[PDB]
């Protein structure tokens, strides 16, 4: 609970993970495929 | 017979197989003025069998002295003094002291070789100048001169092509100044015809040579019309060998009687393909533009885009001549387009006004212009589809063209044939032809639903409402509807899709044009995008870039990036063309009329014949179940 070693808010998780797909451009689809990546691996893990 | 070719094959090896030097050099020459007049003439092939009796020979052996002379320490200073020749003007010449290089292994390899080629070509110089200039193992030999003839046959046929083909991907490759009034004359070439093939050929012999001469791969051209020039030759002496005519015969030798190509299997095989001669050039050429749309995406494409369009709405006879025009319309646009590519080779130090007449927009989007409508800009870099294509197209335009000026043509479907009812290959065929109306015509109209587009939806209203009421139309031969019905399919499936396929640039050139007409707050391009999400939308091609703006705009807009007409559209029109100018006649009918009495026929008859054998079944499975049971009760 404390600021040295504390838990992540869902805020930010929601943050992050909105973050993560919009990186990309509308051409190029590598850049589809590793936002596909990024996000999958991002969302294997609870917030917990 | 063939050791000159091994000796040719030497000379050129040892001139070009190291460092260039001018021995190297004048003997690559020697070779080139060598080819250039067998070129000209077989009386000029008596007299080079004369030259090499007196030449080339000589002078590499009086080199091979002089090299060996040179060798020698301290006779080099003596000959620079008294000639007063400078050293790099000697390495120019090619005369180095090896010694005092210390490399003892350069010494043998020219040591070797030039008195190798020296000793083999005296050998074939007092040998073959005589014989030469004056004229089940039995069943494999039988075999192999059989398959040499047709190849032989095949070669004669099909090399006048080929040394085209051979010539215009090397240019396409690279493009550089030594080039550009070699492809004019190109265009000069099959413009005309064989009357002054030996002429323009000289033309190419004269040019290519000189270019090599700028150098200090294109041997494999050399070689390639020297051979073109060998058949020619031995062709002729073939014929004449066997008392045969010296006319150059377009059709090799008539096995199935042409138009009794039915015959059989390897029967048909040939004419079937050899006498593609009409199939051939009409359909595939409207076939090659076709498969051409897709190479170019541009709005130079746009020009032939309407010019097949000229020809699928109308017959044949209609408008014969104008096609002829169009030929030539072609035969034209290929060099100044390449005049255009090319533009200044290394570099030049002018400016452009047609840039200047565009400002206050966006400078991608001129950039892209200049792409489209296809002309210069310094320093890009072009693929070279686009110079593949024109060629081929170009190609079969002029064979149609040869077919058309051989012959031409001076209320119903004229055209009409006889019945025997199947034979594999047309067992095949006419089976395959039964159902094509059907399935095969009709699968490329699915590729179209695939199509993904609105004006896929366009084909599929259509197609659904088709396949209910044609198959019955079809089936009963409608009186005063035939022609009636067949001109609703042109307007139907042959008018659609050219007219669906019209814009398919010029409304992705739209979308690529001045950067944006949509994307701010309230009312207007949220409609303008309903639309805007399936009409405009991919504008795609392999050479753009964006800037921010349209880069947040086309974020919103959510395009898929896969519209290309390649796919589903151009496939579909070959296809309904391909069928066009052939259904329209021959056996159609025939199967048609076949289709209407047999209604009637199997209607009301074989219905009661199934009846009866249906119960003729349940007895005899009645009477075998009986006899089981008392069998396994006896």
């Amino acid at each position: 609970d404390n600021a040295e070693l504390g838990m992540i808010k869902p805020d930010q998780l929601a943050s992050l993970n909105q973050a993560l797909t919009d990186s990309y451009t509308t051409r190029d689809t590598n850049s589809i495929l590793r936002s596909r990546m990024s996000v999958s691996y991002l969302k294997g893990y609870t917030y917990e | 017979v063939y050791f000159i070719f091994v000796v040719s094959v030497v000379l050129l090896v040892v001139s070009t197989c190291f460092a260039p030097n001018f021995y190297n050099i004048l003997f690559f020459a020697l070779w080139a003025l060598n080819l250039i007049y067998l070129k000209f003439s077989f009386r000029l092939y008596r007299g080079l069998a004369y030259a090499f009796w007196l030449t080339l020979t000589f002078y590499t052996s009086i080199v091979i002295i002089a090299l060996y002379i040179y060798q020698f320490p301290g006779v080099s200073q003596w000959i620079i003094r008294n000639t007063s020749l400078s050293q790099e003007w000697l390495n120019a010449i090619g005369l180095v002291d090896f010694r005092a290089i210390g490399e003892s292994g350069a010494l043998f390899l020219q040591l070797l070789a030039p008195i190798a080629l020296f000793v083999v070509t005296m050998l074939q110089l007092k040998f073959f100048h005589g014989p030469w200039s004056r004229a089940l193992v039995k069943k494999l030999h039988k075999l192999a001169n059989q398959t040499i003839e047709l190849l032989w046959r095949f070669f004669e046929v099909h090399i006048s092509k080929i040394v085209f083909v051979i010539i215009a991907i090397f240019i396409a490759n690279n493009i550089n100044a030594l080039y550009i009034p070699l492809v004019i004359l190109l265009s000069l070439a099959i413009c005309l015809p064989s009357a002054a093939d030996g002429i323009f050929s000289l033309f190419m012999c004269a040019y290519l040579f000189l270019v090599a001469l700028s150098k200090m791969g294109v041997i494999v051209s050399i070689i390639a019309l020297a051979f073109q020039s060998i058949v020619i030759y031995r062709q002729r002496h073939y014929r004449a060998s066997l008392g045969l005519p010296e006319s150059m015969r377009a059709k090799v030798f008539p096995d199935f009687h042409h138009s009794h190509f039915d015959r059989s299997l390897k029967n048909a095989i040939q004419f079937l393909i050899d006498y593609g001669f009409y199939k051939f050039g009409l359909e595939i050429t409207m076939i090659a533009i076709g498969i051409d749309i897709f190479n170019r995406m541009d709005a130079l494409a746009a020009i032939q885009c309407f010019w097949l369009v000229l020809f699928a709405l109308n017959k044949r006879v209609f408008v014969r001549r104008i096609w002829v025009f169009y030929v030539i319309y072609m035969a034209i646009l290929y060099p100044l387009q390449f005049f255009s590519y090319v533009g200044l080779p290394p570099d030049s130090c002018i400016e452009y006004p047609w840039s200047y007449w565009i400002p206050s927009y966006s400078d991608d989007a001129r950039f892209n212009l200049s792409y489209l409508l296809n002309l210069s800009i310094y320093g890009v870099n072009w693929p070279s589809a686009y110079l593949i294509g024109d060629f081929f197209v170009l190609l079969l335009a002029s064979c149609q063209l040869a077919v058309f000026r051989r012959e031409g043509e001076d209320e119903n479907p004229q055209y009409d044939f006889i019945d025997t009812k199947k034979s594999y290959v047309d067992y095949f065929k006419s089976f395959v032809f039964h159902y094509g109306h059907w399935i095969t015509l009709m699968s490329t109209l699915a590729a179209g639903i695939a199509g993904t587009s609105l004006f896929a939806l366009g084909y599929i209203i259509f197609t659904l409402t088709m396949l209910w009421s044609g198959n019955n139309l079809y089936v009963m031969n409608s009186t005063l509807r035939s022609f009636e019905h067949t001109l609703k399919r042109w307007n139907a499936l042959l008018g659609y899709t050219l007219f669906t396929i019209t814009m398919k640039v010029c409304l992705q050139i739209f979308g690529c044009v001045f950067l944006s007409w949509f994307d701010q707050s309230g009312g207007w391009g949220k409609t303008l995008c309903i639309v805007r999400q399936l009409f405009s939308i991919t504008c795609v091609n392999n050479e753009c870039h964006v800037l921010k703006e349209l880069e947040d705009f086309s974020k919103a807009c959510a395009v898929e990036t896969k519209e290309g007409n390649i796919g589903f559209d151009v496939i579909a029109l070959s296809f309904l063309v391909f069928q066009i100018r052939i259904f329209h006649s021959w056996y159609f009918q025939h199967c048609m009329v076949e289709y209407r009495s047999e209604v009637i026929l199997a209607n009301r008859g074989a219905v009661l014949k199934n009846q009866l054998i249906e119960k003729e079944m349940k007895e005899q499975n009645e009477q075998q179940k009986a006899k089981f049971n008392d069998i396994r009760r006896r």
